[PDB]
Order: structure tokens, then sequence, then C-alpha cells
């Protein structure tokens, strides 16, 4: 935009879908799970024991809680997924949680509703 | 002192004169009158200026510096914005007789 090569303008991907459109979801979504499978590189190949879910569900947690304190997000919620966790899926090695989250979207448009009064005109007496 | 009206050429003394007195200080340029350079205000060069409240301080010391030269018989006591409408700023010019 301005002089010289001054700024850069762009906050919207190249993307047909409507929700992946801003460059911060698609780029929170892509790095708060590398900053959550470093520091999980153990909970795979581990063996499950009967709080092996629960333990885990509270770390998942314990690594958010530091991203909602740097403002990375806002209010999340991680749960273990109830009805998709089950005995069958233990003998596959097969586990599921829910990590559903909220990011910040950037400020596009700041709009400011602008006029000009004459109200404090009786200030000039 | 007896003068002239400046509209209608009637001889008007006492006060009416008086008036009249100051609204040729106030509305004339300085070096506008011919032989008499150091006559009248500088009220038009604050003509189509911000009405700030330095604007207002300095035509109170300049209607008194315009006044004290060519009016004696006048005292001024203030100079105050009344009224603002779009452009027209309106100044109560009030101050004591003397002489």
């Amino acid at each position: 935009i301005r002089d010289d090569g001054y700024r850069l303008w762009g906050n919207r991907t190249l993307s047909s879908d409507s929700k992946w459109a801003f460059v911060t979801r698609v780029r929170t979504m892509d790095l708060v799970m590398d900053a959550i499978l470093a520091g999980h590189k153990w909970a795979v190949d581990r063996g499950i024991t009967k709080t092996y879910v629960k333990d885990v569900t509270e770390g998942l947690r314990a690594f958010m809680r530091d991203l909602k304190n740097q403002g990375a997000v806002i209010n999340f919620e991680v749960y273990a997924d109830p009805d998709l966790n089950s005995a069958s899926q233990l003998a596959q090695g097969k586990v599921y949680w829910n990590i559903r989250f909220t990011d910040v979207p950037p400020a596009e448009n700041p709009n400011f509703r602008v006029e000009v009064t004459d109200q404090w005109l009786t200030e000039v007496l | 002192m007896i003068g002239m009206d400046r509209r209608s050429g009637l001889p008007l003394s006492g006060l009416a004169h008086l008036k009249q007195s100051v609204e040729d200080i106030l509305t004339t340029p300085l070096g506008s009158r011919r032989m008499r350079p150091e006559y009248g205000s500088k009220l038009r060069r604050m003509v189509d200026m911000p009405v700030s409240e330095g604007w207002k301080s300095a035509v109170q010391a300049e209607v008194a510096r315009s006044l004290g030269r060519w009016e004696p018989r006048i005292g001024l006591s203030a100079v105050r914005v009344v009224a603002v409408v779009d452009g027209r700023v309106d100044l109560l010019l009030s101050g004591v007789f003397e002489g």
C-alpha cells in the first residue's frame, strides 16, 4: 500500500470455503497442533491404562491454558469423545478427543462513524 | 464634543457620537486613512480566523490598543463572545465612560 514497499495488505487466503478465509485461522489451526504434537511426542505407542485418556486430556488442557495466557486463543474446551471411544477401538490403538476452540479474528475493517456536530458550541463563549 | 453623523449628515453630539467614534476605530484597517497610517484596528486581520480562546484574548488586547490611541473618553472593560452562528461571531463591547 504505502510508499516504497511500506506495508502488506492481505488477510485472506485463496479459499473457496468461507470458513477458512483468513490467513490467521488457517495458521492457528496448523500451528496450535505442532505446539501440541510437540509436547506430545508421548501418548503414542505407550500403552493404554485405565486413566490413560484422562491423564492426557488434562495435559491437552494444560498445554492450551498457556495459549490463552499468551493470547493465542479465546476460550476453548478439550474433552474426550464419549461415543467414538469404545472397547473395539482400543484393540487397534484408536482413541479420540475433541479440541474444539476458537481464535482471534483479525480486525480487517475498523469502522469509525463520525460527524461534525454543533453540540459543544456553547463552550466557546 | 459635537460631530456629525456618518450617514444622513445630522449633527449628533452626546453619546451617539460616542458610539460612531468607536466604530470608526474598529472597522478602519491600518493605513487606510490618508496621511494617518497609525489609525484604525487590526480587527480586519482578525476577520475569518478560527474562534479559539486565544483569538478572544487577542481581540481584547487589540481593541484596547486601538481605542487607547484615538478614544481617550472610553475605558474598555471586556470583550465577550455571546453567540456563534455560521461564521458570525458577535462581541459585546462593554466599557465604562470617562472624560
